[PDB]
């Protein structure tokens, strides 16, 4: 089984250092690209940059470049992120994930994720932003995107506490063991996901993706809150 | 009357192995000893048929490819082989009934400072099957993320140039290389 092990939790002064390493098992590591994604406190999903491990290069997000460097260590099967200078607003999580190119498109495995703690691009709109909802009821969501994006949109659900799991990728298909209560749809520049008998366990916040071009662009999240 | 190897044996430019070069010779008289005492290969080998009996092979047309690669790679010019050259560009099956000629052309086919007439494919989505040709330049797409027929990260130029300099080692030089492929 694929699994991605990253490096434990980090607590630098500003000014520091670090270089978080994200393990990989479970297949060939040289064939598959790695991405970093970032959450920052109470905040989008934010995609940072990405390596290819067969020629060790990288594209990465102009907000990050120079604060980022993406590396790895085929020896290890291990890629790694370095932060430099860090300042406060650094304090985030951060994420590796997988592209799972070419049986399933955009993030099909994500890493733990690593908490460190300091002390023209494609926009993507959801709504709404939170929801409430009883158990069976269908819920719907939306995604708006600013340019179109043929069918280049993923969806991604993060239970309470944990990394993004990816749900839908390629507008409407499922990832491999995604329940069949989510379906995906939509073209071109508006997309929806709906659940469809509502399930306690789907207690989650709920992310549309582009994968168009670089930088990909994530939509700010949908809550969506489950009554018993 | 013998065939007449020596258009593609002693050509003056050979192809890029990426769109090797077919020759059809027929009616004609293959002959083991002639054709391996007209110079110094670094490889002669022959499969499916006898080197001795080449005489008596019994065929309407001999199919004769020809191209460049490096020392190194010539060991994938063989039926099932794996790499670069066997996967992306030429590709001999296993019911193989041919041989295989190969020498160092180092002094025809680099220059100081590079040589770079001389391409291979180094991407490609399937593998190739047998003395199947790929003459494409659609750029490579490695991520999720579509081309749009531009180059840059996941989104690779399918083709390379060898740098043949007089400087490589043996295995970087480049080698010459003929199939002959009887039926
Ligand atoms: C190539 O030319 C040399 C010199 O004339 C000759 O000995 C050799 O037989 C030629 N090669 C073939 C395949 O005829």
């Amino acid at each position: 089984q694929v699994q991605l092990v990253q490096s434990g939790a980090e607590v630098k002064k500003p000014g520091a250092s670090v270089k978080i390493s994200c393990k990989t098992s479970g297949y060939t590591f040289t064939e598959y690209t790695m991405y970093w994604v970032r959450q920052a406190p109470g905040q989008r999903l934010e995609w940072m940059g990405g390596i290819n491990p067969n020629q060790g290069d990288t594209s990465y997000n102009q907000k990050f470049k120079g604060r980022a460097t993406l590396t790895v260590d085929k020896s290890a099967t291990t890629a790694y992120m370095e932060l430099s200078s860090l300042r406060s607003e650094d304090t985030a999580v951060y994420y590796c994930a997988r592209d799972g190119y070419p049986y399933y498109f955009a993030m099909d495995y994500w890493g733990q994720g690593t908490t460190v703690t300091v002390s023209s691009d494609i926009q993507m709109t959801q709504s709404p932003s939170s929801l409430s909802a009883s158990v069976g009821d269908r819920v719907t969501i939306t995604c708006k995107a600013s340019q179109n994006v043929d069918t280049n949109v993923a969806w991604y659900q993060q239970k309470p506490g944990k990394a993004p799991k990816g749900l839908i990728y390629s507008a409407s298909s499922r990832y491999s063991g995604v329940p069949s209560r989510f379906s995906g749809s939509g073209s071109g520049t508006d997309f929806t996901l709906t659940i469809s008998s509502v399930q306690p366990e789907d207690l989650a916040t709920y992310f549309c993706q582009q994968y168009n071009t670089y930088p990909w662009t994530f939509g700010q999240g949908t809550k969506v809150e489950i009554k018993a | 009357n013998l065939c007449p190897f020596g258009e593609v044996f002693n050509a003056t430019r050979f192809a890029s192995v990426y769109a090797w070069n077919r020759k059809r010779i027929s009616n004609c008289v293959a002959d083991y000893s002639v054709l391996y005492n007209s110079a110094s290969f670094s490889t002669f080998k022959c499969y499916g048929v006898s080197p001795t009996k080449l005489n008596d092979l019994c065929f309407t047309n001999v199919y004769a490819d020809s191209f460049v690669i490096r020392g190194d790679e010539v060991r994938q010019i063989a039926p099932g082989q794996t790499g670069k050259i066997a996967d992306y560009n030429y590709k001999l099956p296993d019911d193989f009934t041919g041989c295989v000629i190969a020498w160092n052309s180092n002094n025809l086919d680099s220059k100081v400072g590079g040589n770079y007439n001389y391409l291979y494919r180094l991407f490609r989505k399937s593998n190739l099957k047998p003395f199947e040709r790929d003459i494409s330049t659609e750029i490579y797409q490695a991520g999720s993320t579509p081309c749009n027929g531009v180059e840059g990260f996941n989104c690779y130029f399918p083709l390379q140039s060898y740098g043949f300099q007089p400087t490589n080692g043996v295995g970087y030089q480049p080698y010459r290389v003929v199939v002959l492929s009887f039926e």
